[PDB]
RNA sequence: UAAUUGCGAUAACGAACGAGACCUUAACCUGCUAAAUAGCCCGUAUUGCCUUGGCAGUACGCCGGCUUCUUAGAGGGACUAUCGGCUCAAGCCGAUGGAAGUUUGAGGCAAUAACAGGUCUGUGAUGCCCUUAGAUGUUCUGGGCCGCACGCGCGCUACACUGACAGAGCCAGCGAGUACUCCCUUGGCCGAGAGGCCCGGGUAAUCUUGUUAAACUCUGUCGUGCUGGGGAUAGAGCAUUGCAAUUAUUGCUCUUCAACGAGGAAUCCCUAGUAAGCGCAAGUCAUCAGCUUGCGUUGAUUACGUCCCUGCCCUUUGUACACACC
């Protein structure tokens, strides 16, 4: 659904 | 299939010192080198009999550099 | 689906009468048309092999192939 | 005295010794006959080397062949080996070899492992044979 | 004397397989000789060759070899190639019977004419396709026609009352025209119609 | 004096070794016009034992092979009794050897 | 259609995303003068014949 | 010109053997057929009524061919494979009493005898020309 | 170029590890040395059938001859050799010859610097702490580690006719075996079957052992119906192993006859005697292999590529990171 943490940035 | 230092450093030592001895037959110059070198292999011995033996081909269509006989 | 495993006078004319213009007949073409059970369909084709209707082609345990006359 | 010549093929673990004697046309393989030893629809795999050369080429030779270990279709390869062998070996030594070299011509012209083996053995492995087991979550 | 006296009818004449002659090769088309062989007839398929050792080796094999070793196939039919062997001669002379015509006659039309000439191909466009439609070379379609007539005769017999001998001899015939009705059509058709509208 | 026919046997682990022993024994053997029948050459018996690397489970799976090899050139002999003590003396270290008359 | 018939007279490089794609260069065979660029999806040697649906799409490069 | 064992098909000859059983109608019966297995390994008995002939036919054959054989290397010769079920087959052999009283029974009928010598049952005198005689019934009926 | 493998250019010259070399093994020897615990020719005796002069078997020979096949030693053999086409060079592609031309094929060993990786439950390797006579030491009796509303991994048997069942035909290889107590086991008899009794061979190229295994081949029955495909579950009886078999150790006979029609999102392995199919031997063992380590039989489709995804090595370049994009 949803998830955070680790590398992620914008979209 | 390429030759390391030890054959082609090897070789380069035998053509100076016995330059006549040994002629354009492969067969009669895998003779020549074990008699007056010390292999211990018989592959090894056959690697470097293959090497001069191709030397000497290109030798009797104009010197090379970095070979020198008396 | 099911098939018959009796042969009565029914089925028994089509046989003498028909058969002599296929160009194959097999256990597979007595199974499609006739609706009999293959069981029925090899009894029925060893009897009629020494009428003198058919000729054998190749022989095998496996398969069974039958031609004109 | 007596003619003979011993030759022998291989497969990969199929060994067929052959002795060929001058006689009268008669060929047999492990006693009995060509008509028997073969699977019915391999027996075709052992006429190939009569009917390129010809029966009569063999009008007065006798060959008799024992053969051992094994399968069945490995066995079958060894003893037509021994046969394409043994025929021109026994002229080779006895008579002139205009047949000879034109045995030797036309049978490998057809097929040339009529005359040479193929060299084929297994590989030992610490999986299997090549392949490994399966992997829990790569 | 030695050999039976079946083998001694053909020795008189030409070298030959059981009974059919490799002589009287079709003239139809080009760009598929040279990859399908029959200068060199064989008595029975077997053979123990070398043909997976170079690139093109085994473009230089007879058609019943190939059409030998597709037969056996999915799990089961593993080294068994004895029983192919069995299946092959029986399907050569169903299709005599039925057609006056050579059963190798059947055989090579049928291969010729099922095998695609235009196919797409998968070049990535982040999740959707560009395909450019190019064309094919003789030797995979030589190789994907065999695939397709083998794969047919397997799936209509399975679970069914009929056999595999007239299964796959029914194909070839069926194949040899424009039938449209068998599985080889069915599919080298669709591939090249979705080829030409992606040009 | 009568012949017994006599038969030896040999074992060890090398393959040199070994081999110089019987070429000098059928030497000293064949000056003294003694009858020799040649040094058959038995089955060499290979026993090998394989066992996993690691002492505690952890890891990959990974197994060596030890290997052991016996020979045996047993040789036999149409000689008395008692000359045959003096010819079968000097042995080096690694060969066993057992006598048999074999009457 | 009016289908033509081209031979191969050599081969220049391998191309695609993942090397499936070959590119040559082929000769109609009929009109010796004319020459064109196509692309194929199959091995090719040399003197290989090739059958052509349509000969006017080219190639890039 | 002369034949042997060797110089017809197995197949038929074990086959004419059976019929030429027939006329001369003297081989001992146990009554054991109609109910046993013929092996462990199997599961119904013979389709083939007249089985305990067909049987010593093929029997009495290869040990025209083979110098010494017992009854225990005749019970893995006739052995197969047995479905264990879910489990992986194995080779396991077949029935110890079919073989031994069919050549028990075939003893008194002079065909081969015992070679207690050093073991097994070898063929007699008269009980291997007998086997040869009929193979003329089969080579020449071509 | 598979390689910090080389050709060379050069403020560098000369060297040390790793790679290669090397060792074992699989392919070749009608040449050497040989062999009754391995074979053949030959010679005797002997059997059947045609009878021929033949063909197929038996038993013997121990200085009758021999080593092709079997066996294990010493050596020989490939070096990319020769030819054609590119290049200064190192090198690359094709052909011919040849048992063998990818490093000929497959393995063993394998650098610097590191991980808070695993192991104190292998060790009479070991610091410290703890308990030491109501013992955490040792020993005997009994039970548990196998317990079941549920999720996940490595495997086995199948969904059938390219099949099951019944008769007949009939082909391997690597290995193992007797003690202070019986280890592989031939032959004879009894026994539906599993088993039981009695002589005997082998400390082993000698006996078991040709381990005549399975698949497979020929001839028949069933007939597309989840049916004679499938064998889970459960009842009764007969045996062996052990001191002891219930929560059944295993094996055998009769009967009971479940689910399962090629399987969703996802996902593993692999390039020639290779994948897959099938079986055999060994290890643990009084008895139990659906597991592993090795061994043989049958034998394919497709590619001879690229960096598109998941990763690796070197250079130029950017940084507010150095516990280093978690």
């Amino acid at each position: 659904r949803r998830g955070g943490f680790r590398g992620r940035g914008k979209r | 299939r390429v030759r390391t230092k030890t054959v082609k450093k090897s070789a380069k030592v035998i053509i100076e010192k016995y330059y006549p001895r040994l002629t354009l037959d492969f067969e009669t110059n895998k003779r020549v080198c074990d008699e007056i070198a010390v292999i211990s292999s018989k592959r090894l011995r056959n690697k470097i009999a293959g090497y001069t033996t191709h030397l000497m081909k290109r030798i009797q269509r104009g010197p090379v550099r970095g070979i020198s006989f008396k | 689906a099911q098939h018959s495993v009796i042969l009565d006078k029914a089925t028994s004319d089509k046989l003498y009468k028909d058969v002599q213009s296929y160009r194959l007949v097999t256990v597979a073409t007595l199974v499609d048309r006739l609706k009999i059970n293959g069981a029925l369909a090899r009894k029925c084709l060893k009897d009629l092999e020494e009428k003198g209707l058919i000729r054998q082609v190749v022989g095998h345990s496996k398969m069974k192939i039958y031609t004109r006359a | 005295s007596v003619q003979a010549v011993q030759v022998f093929g291989k497969k990969k673990n199929a060994t067929a010794v052959a002795r060929c004697v001058q006689g009268k046309g008669l060929i047999k393989v492990n006693g009995k006959p060509l008509k028997l030893f073969a699977p019915e629809i391999l027996r075709a795999k052992l006429y190939e080397p009569i009917l390129i050369l010809g029966t009569d080429k063999f009008a007065d030779v006798d060959i008799r062949i024992r053969v051992a270990g094994g399968g069945h279709t490995s066995q079958v390869y060894a003893v037509r080996q021994a046969i394409a062998k043994s025929i021109v070996a026994y002229y080779a030594k006895y008579v002139d070899e205009h047949s000879k070299n034109l045995l030797k011509q036309e049978l490998i012209q057809f097929d040339r492992s009529l005359l040479v083996a193929d060299p084929r053995r297994c590989e030992p492995k610490k999986f299997g044979g090549r392949g490994a087991r399966a992997r829990f979550q790569k | 004397d030695v050999l039976p006296k079946e083998v001694l009818a053909e020795v008189g004449s030409v070298k030959l397989f059981n009974r059919w002659s490799y002589d009287d090769i079709e003239i139809r088309d080009i760009s598929l000789t040279d990859y399908i062989q029959i200068r060199a007839p064989v008595y029975i398929p077997h053979s123990a060759g070398r043909y997976a050792v170079k690139r093109f080796r085994k473009a230089n094999c007879p058609i019943i070899e190939r059409l030998t070793n597709s037969l056996m196939m999915h799990g089961r039919n593993n080294g068994k190639k004895l029983m192919a062997v069995r299946i092959v001669a029986h399907a050569f002379e169903i299709i005599h019977l039925m057609t006056d015509q050579n059963p190798i006659q059947v055989a090579v039309d049928a291969i010729v004419n099922c095998g695609p000439r235009e196919d797409s191909t998968r070049i990535g466009s982040a999740g959707t396709v560009r395909r450019q439609a190019v064309d094919v070379s003789p030797l995979r379609r030589v190789n994907q026609a065999i695939a397709l007539l083998t794969t047919g005769a397997r799936e209509a017999a399975f679970r069914n009352v009929k056999t595999i001998a007239e299964c796959l001899a029914e194909e070839l015939i069926n194949a040899a025209k424009g039938s449209s009705n068998s599985y080889a059509i069915k599919k080298k058709d669709e591939l090249e119609r979705v080829a030409k509208s992606n040009r | 004096p009568k012949v017994h026919k006599i038969r030896i046997t040999l074992t060890s682990r090398k393959v040199q070794s070994l081999e110089k022993v019987c070429q000098e024994l059928i030497e000293r053997a064949k000056n003294k016009d003694l009858r020799v029948k040649g040094p058959v050459r038995m089955p060499t018996k290979t026993l090998k034992i394989t066992t996993r690397k690691t002492p505690c489970g952890e890891g990959s799976k990974t197994w060596d092979a030890y290997e052991m090899r016996i020979h045996k050139r047993l040789i036999d002999l149409t000689a008395p009794t008692e000359i045959v003590k003096q010819i079968i003396i000097n042995i080096e270290a690694g060969v066993e050897v057992e006598v048999t008359i074999a009457a | 259609a009016p289908v033509k018939f081209v031979k191969v007279t050599r081969v220049l490089g391998r191309t695609g995303s993942r090397g499936g794609v070959t590119q040559v260069r082929v000769e109609f065979m009929d009109d010796t003068t004319r020459s064109i660029i196509r692309n194929v999806k199959g091995p090719v040697r040399e003197n290989d014949i090739l059958v052509l649906l349509e000969s006017e799409r080219e190639a890039r490069r | 010109g002369g034949v042997t064992v060797r110089d017809v098909d197995a197949h038929k000859f074990v086959a004419a053997y059976a019929a030429f059983l027939k006329r001369q109608g003297k081989l001992p019966v146990p009554g054991w057929v109609d109910t046993v297995k013929t092996g462990n390994a199997k599961e119904l008995p013979p389709q083939d009524i007249d089985w305990w002939y067909i049987r010593a036919a093929s029997v009495a054959r290869h040990v025209y061919l083979r110098k010494t054989v017992g009854v225990g290397r005749l019970r893995k010769v006739h052995g197969s494979a047995k479905n264990r079920g879910t489990r992986p087959s194995h080779h396991v052999d077949a029935s110890g009493s079919v073989d031994r009283k069919i050549m028990q029974a075939l003893e008194k009928i002079q065909v081969l005898e015992k070679d207690e010598e050093r073991g097994g049952r070898r063929i007699t005198q008269q009980g291997q020309r007998d086997l040869d005689r009929i193979a003329q019934t089969v080579a020449e009926a071509d």
